[PDB]
RNA sequence: AUGGUAGGAUAGUGGCCUACCAUGGUUUCAACGGGUAACGGGGAAUAAGGGUUCGAUUCCGGAGAGGGAGCCUGAGAAACGG
RNA sequence: AUACAGUGAAACUGCGAAGGCUCAUUAAAUCAGUUAUCGUUUAUUUGAUAGUUCCAUGGUAUAACUGUGGUAA
């Protein structure tokens, strides 16, 4: 398990991309009003 | 693959500050060809002068050999249920040296029929296989390196030596 | 624009410089291969057919037959990366190259009425109609190989056959 | 004009085909689009140009220039590839056989890391930037580009997952995996929300799902199986599904929707040897595209009725449709030759 | 005497003999010891030069850890600072070797990252 | 840039001559420049060394092999035609090529050591030496480190010389180089240090290896004619 | 990390790389780590008929052909010339 | 010398260049010798080393070359 599942922080991939703010274009109100069932 | 050398790794004494050289031609590691089963293409790559290698990737036409009379016949492939050499490869079904792929065994079949006359002394878990036809066998050639697959069959012993394993 | 044109069979091309572009007008978004007709190019040449084969534009780049997009794009030729005008002629070309596989209704003084001849006539024996003696020297030096080596290993096998016996 | 297959009263056009006066009269569209024996997948980025085609031996990335009809470069990457995704442009990311990933950039190799266990598949997540990696057993990982940490993987059922999707409205995390179960995953709550289960009537063997899809109305999910099965999905009455039995039927590998040009409620299925095209509501069969060879996957790109797909010959097939839709911008003379 | 997959056999129960003064034991020629890298049966040749000494650790199957202490007639300080090496070595069907056990090895054919020397001889 | 072997005064030149490949190795022959320029003197530079070989004089194991840097390692028989030149040239006892004068029926054979006996191909036994002469073959009790006597018109082993306890032997290799006396001892070792040991004038021992020795002949009578001081 | 079994790649030997397994291995008989008159040293070599650490040379370490990356050629290369 | 016949610009060919500067500081891992490769590659050097045949000579496709041209190149 040497190799395996190193829980590190890695250097180039820290700021590879960027996020987004709004992102999905439904509310969260929308998810639950769209899979309470 | 990238290399061959002990200048990127520790020795049995823990050592470290490697930082050691640009790596040279004849640590040459080429990309791990898994050979499949498609239509039968071999890659002839070049080393060392005039040394082609047969790098086969899509082969079928497996020389496959009986072996209690030693009869290599050309026979199709299957699939290998087992090979912990990776157990990712029998999930994504490659072709690779001592692996234990499937053969329907129709010339087998003609040989038998056509050397003993009748159809059906072989072991009965075999026999089993002469009656319909896919039989276990398992590879000794290199595709990655000489590009063929050459075999040999499973004849009791080695038969049960794998199904008692899967 | 100017336009090659040849008559493959009698040995004769010229160009012509065309202008009065709707004149012109007929070649464009016709790829290399597909023939045209002299009705819309011209009116004193009728009944003509011209398979075109390329051409330079301006700025001097060649069409390669057969590709897309007939602006200039840059593709990896005899392996390195070239600059290539498409195959597709459009209302920049300078010279476009065209072969006459018909003649029409009018003799061209230059073309059809002038022609040139061929350069010169075969050499090999095949193409002019369309030794023994080195057959004799190697059939026999290669029985005398025969008769001297086959024969030769034999005999000193022989004499291993003479220190087996004495051994 | 190119020669076309017999179809359902409709036409279909492959340029780059094994059998493709002819050298003369040649049709080839991208130059230098055949590879050494094989393809692996061939993916079109989200602008109007640069095609990713993956490697068969000495596996390369061999991105084309629409703008250009022809080969930028390609990087000999280390190992032989399955799985990737394309990240806008120049950047890119890929998983090999092998259980390490590799990060392509303009120079190319950002980063080579690995998983713990050997992957079968990858997806990218455009809100909170956290790629999603499918892979064998209990786990399925994340690797945020957000810091480049490790997420707390998603404990699954026993053998694992053929593939993993997210829902692009509202992402909805879907994993294909071997018992018939679904397992959707919410990414938002890192928990799950729903193992719907997979029926049939034939039922030859106990199959497993190979594909998921969504589309960006986020209420229907398309489905696969190692059959040939085609399956879709709603939210209403969720139990039952149509299906889509195939008439060779091995292992159905790329189902797309066609929600973004015209001619609406239609979707390809593409298994091993065929890829054909129906309709919603009905499943009646719109088109099929039989090449000579297998099919190791397809794509479509989009905003035009084109298909380029990764097969297991020398070159790729590329497949256009002239009534499902127009040829685009760079290949604006198909149009006119055929 | 099979816990792993792959026909172990014997590659051509089998028998030979690398000759020069090392016996082979009658299990190493009729047994059904596998004997892949025991040089008896074998696949290597010998070759080389050979070796002897006492050992350290038998801790891992097929690594035999020899101690080797020998002279060198040291002129700096005009003492003998005593010598000590290690070289690891795998099995033979001939002698479960304990702490103590002076025994000689010869040079083939590298295994392992480091072994070069495989047991031929116990006294 | 020279070695000890070639008996080369110092104040020659710059650049030494390597040997090109051929029978023997690069450290245990010497070229056909060195050997006629600068040793015994029959030519005064390369120019005219390479004039005497366009003319082919020399005949070095019985063929003419005109090249400047041939390796001539041990033994091989220097033969020019002109005034009958006769060469078997040796190892002194101080590391150099001592190059003694001989006479046509010695020139016409060789001896060389055994280096392997091999079941090749297709059985046939087989032996090579170090000139490399693969001659088809010998009697079964070929060992290594025996002494083959070639025929130097054709190719054929003409006599055995068996390498055993009481036979005379030359050393050619490490710190006893160009020996000769070979009985004190014998000792064969496992692996190194193993040899037949060599007399001195007080019948003083010596240690080499067994690749660095090989065998000339009898006690008292070999069939080499040997030079003397 | 230390070894075992098999495969991949190799010019082939090789945990060189990967699957599985065992928890090893070096060390006070000096592990591993600390620096320079490591522009100096180690015979690396010629020695000179009196210069006694000046006094002959091979090599400081590896790289580089604007910068990292990928590919190709050849008996030999990750080419001073693609 | 009425199918070749000497000078020979420019083209294919055989080979040529067959080993040259600067920059950051590695403690038998850089180096030197040595053991071995039936554990391996090898142009050139050298010695050796080939046995299957039913009812007078095989095909177009490219140069150089001519000719028509484009482009500032």
């Amino acid at each position: 398990k040497g190799r395996k599942l190193n829980y590190s922080v890695q250097d180039p991939i820290a700021n590879y991309e960027a996020p987004i703010t709004s992102g999905y274009k439904w509310s969260d109100d929308q998810i639950d009003e769209f899979f309470a069932g | 693959g990238i290399s061959r050398d002990s200048r990127h790794k520790r020795s049995a004494t823990g050592a470290k500050r490697a930082q050691f050289r640009k790596k040279r031609k004849f640590e040459l590691g080429r990309q791990p060809a898994n050979t499949k089963i498609g239509a039968k293409r071999i890659h002839s790559v070049r080393t060392r002068g005039g040394n082609k290698k047969y790098r086969a990737l899509r082969i079928e036409t497996g020389n496959f050999s009986w072996a209690s009379e030693g009869i290599s016949k050309k026979t199709r492939i299957a699939g290998v249920v087992y090979h912990p050499s990776n157990n990712e490869l029998v999930r994504t079904n490659t072709l690779t040296k001592a692996a234990i792929v499937q053969i329907d065994a129709t010339p087998f079949r003609q040989w038998f029929e056509a050397h003993y006359g009748q159809t059906l002394k072989i072991e009965s878990s075999v026999e089993s296989q002469f009656s319909a036809g896919r039989l276990y066998a398992c590879i000794s050639s290199r595709p990655g390196q000489s590009g063929r697959c050459d075999g040999y069959i499973l004849e009791g012993e080695e038969l049960a030596f794998y199904l008692r394993r899967l | 624009m100017k336009l090659n044109i040849s008559y493959p069979v009698n040995g004769s091309q010229k160009t012509f410089e065309i202008d009065d572009e709707h004149r012109i007008r007929v070649f464009f978004d016709k790829r290399i291969g597909q023939e045209v007709d002299g009705e819309a190019v011209g009116d004193e040449f009728k009944g003509y057919v011209f398979k075109i084969s390329g051409g330079n534009d301006k700025q001097g780049f060649p069409m390669k037959q057969g590709v897309l997009l007939p602006t200039r794009i840059k593709l990896l030729l005899t392996r390195k990366r070239k600059s290539v005008r498409g195959a597709i002629v459009g209302p920049d070309l300078a010279v476009l190259a065209l072969v006459i596989v018909k003649k029409g209704e009018q003799e061209l003084e230059g073309l059809t009425d002038t022609t040139v001849p061929k350069r010169l006539g075969p050499k090999r024996a095949n193409n002019i109609r369309k030794r023994l003696q080195r057959k004799r020297h190697q059939r026999a030096l290669k029985v005398r190989n025969a008769q001297a080596q086959r024969e030769a290993a034999a005999e000193y096998a022989q004499l291993l056959a003479k220190r087996l016996s004495e051994r | 004009v190119l020669k076309s297959t017999s179809a359902n009263d409709v036409s279909v056009y492959q340029v780059s085909g094994t059998n493709v006066l002819e050298y003369q009269n040649r049709v080839e569209l991208i130059q230098d689009f055949e590879f050494s024996e094989a393809s692996n997948k061939i993916k079109v980025s989200r602008d109007g140009q640069y095609c990713m085609a993956t490697g068969t031996y000495k596996p390369q990335i061999h991105v084309y220039d629409f703008a250009n009809l022809s080969l930028k470069f390609d990087r000999h990457t280390d190992a032989e590839n399955v799985d990737f995704t394309i990240l806008s442009w120049t950047k890119s990311v890929h998983l090999q056989n092998d259980r390490s990933i590799q990060f392509q950039n303009k120079g190319g190799l950002h980063y080579t890391t690995r998983i713990p266990k050997f992957g079968r598949s990858l997806v990218y997540n455009k809100v909170n930037c956290d790629l999603y990696v499918g892979a064998s057993g209990n786990e399925l990982y994340r690797l945020n580009l957000e810091k480049g940490r490790f997420l707390n993987p998603f404990k699954l059922d026993t053998e694992g997952v053929n593939h993993v999707s997210i829902n692009e409205v509202n992402g909805l995390l879907a994993a294909g995996t071997e018992t018939n179960v679904v397992e959707f995953w919410d990414p938002r709550s890192r928990s799950r929300v729903s193992k719907l289960y997979l029926e049939n009537n034939i039922d030859n063997r106990p199959f497993q799902v190979t594909t998921t899809s969504f589309r960006n109305d986020g209420l229907t999910f398309a489905c696969g199986t190692s059959n040939g099965y085609s399956y879709i999905y709603d939210l209403r009455t969720s139990e039952p599904s149509i299906i889509k039995d195939q008439g060779y039927g091995f292992d159905i590998k790329k189902i797309i929707w066609l929600d973004n040009v015209g001619t609406e409620n239609k979707i390809v299925t593409c298994d091993k040897r065929i890829a054909k095209i129906w309709d919603r509501l009905d499943g009646k069969a719109y088109a099929s595209m039989e090449p000579s060879v297998d099919i190791n996957d397809i794509e479509h790109v989009p905003g035009t009725g084109m298909f380029f797909t990764a097969n297991e010959s020398i070159p790729m097939h590329t497949y256009y449709i002239p009534s499902l839709g127009p040829s685009p911008r760079w290949c604006s003379f198909l149009d006119s030759i055929t | 005497q099979s816990e792993r997959a792959f026909q172990k056999q014997p590659h051509i129960r089998w028998y030979k003999n690398a000759g020069l003064g090392f016996k082979t034991p009658k299990t190493a020629i009729e047994g059904s010891y596998i004997d892949k890298k025991c040089p008896f049966t074998g696949l290597v040749s010998i070759r080389g030069k050979i070796l002897t000494g006492t050992v350290v650790s038998t801790k891992m199957h097929r690594t035999i850890v020899i101690r080797r202490a020998y002279l060198h007639y040291i002129p700096k300080y005009n003492r003998y600072e005593k010598r000590h090496k290690n070289v690891p070595v795998h099995v033979s069907p001939a002698f479960r070797v304990q702490v103590g056990d002076i025994v000689t090895v010869g040079q083939c054919r590298p295994i392992s990252k480091t072994v070069r020397f495989n047991v031929v001889k116990v006294s | 840039a020279a070695p000890h072997h070639w008996l080369l005064d110092k104040l020659s030149g710059c650049y030494a001559p390597r040997p090109s490949a051929g029978p023997h190795k690069l450290r245990e022959s010497l070229p056909l420049i060195v050997f006629l320029r600068n040793r015994l003197k029959y030519a005064l530079n390369g120019r005219e060394v390479k004039a005497i070989l366009m003319q082919r004089h020399v005949k070095v194991d019985g063929k003419v092999r005109t090249d400047t840097t041939y390796p001539a390692g041990f033994m091989d028989v220097i033969t020019l035609d002109a005034t009958n030149e006769n060469f078997r040239l040796v190892y002194d006892v101080k590391g150099r090529f001592a190059v003694h004068r001989i006479t046509d029926e010695e020139a016409s054979y060789k001896l060389g050591k055994v280096k392997k006996v091999q079941l090749g191909k297709k059985g046939v036994p087989y032996v090579v030496t170090h000139d490399g002469r693969t001659i088809r073959y010998p009697d079964p009790n070929i060992k290594v480190n025996d002494t083959v006597k070639i025929d130097l018109a054709s190719g054929k082993i003409t006599d055995f010389i068996k390498f055993d306890a009481g036979k005379l032997v030359y050393v050619t290799g490490g710190r006893n180089l160009g020996r000769i006396g070979t009985i004190v001892h014998k000792e064969r070792h496992d692996g190194g240090f193993d040899l037949v040991h060599i007399k001195d004038s007080l019948d003083n021992t010596f240690v080499t290896r067994l690749n660095n020795v090989f065998v000339i002949g009898e006690q008292g009578k070999p069939y080499i004619s040997l030079p003397k001081g």
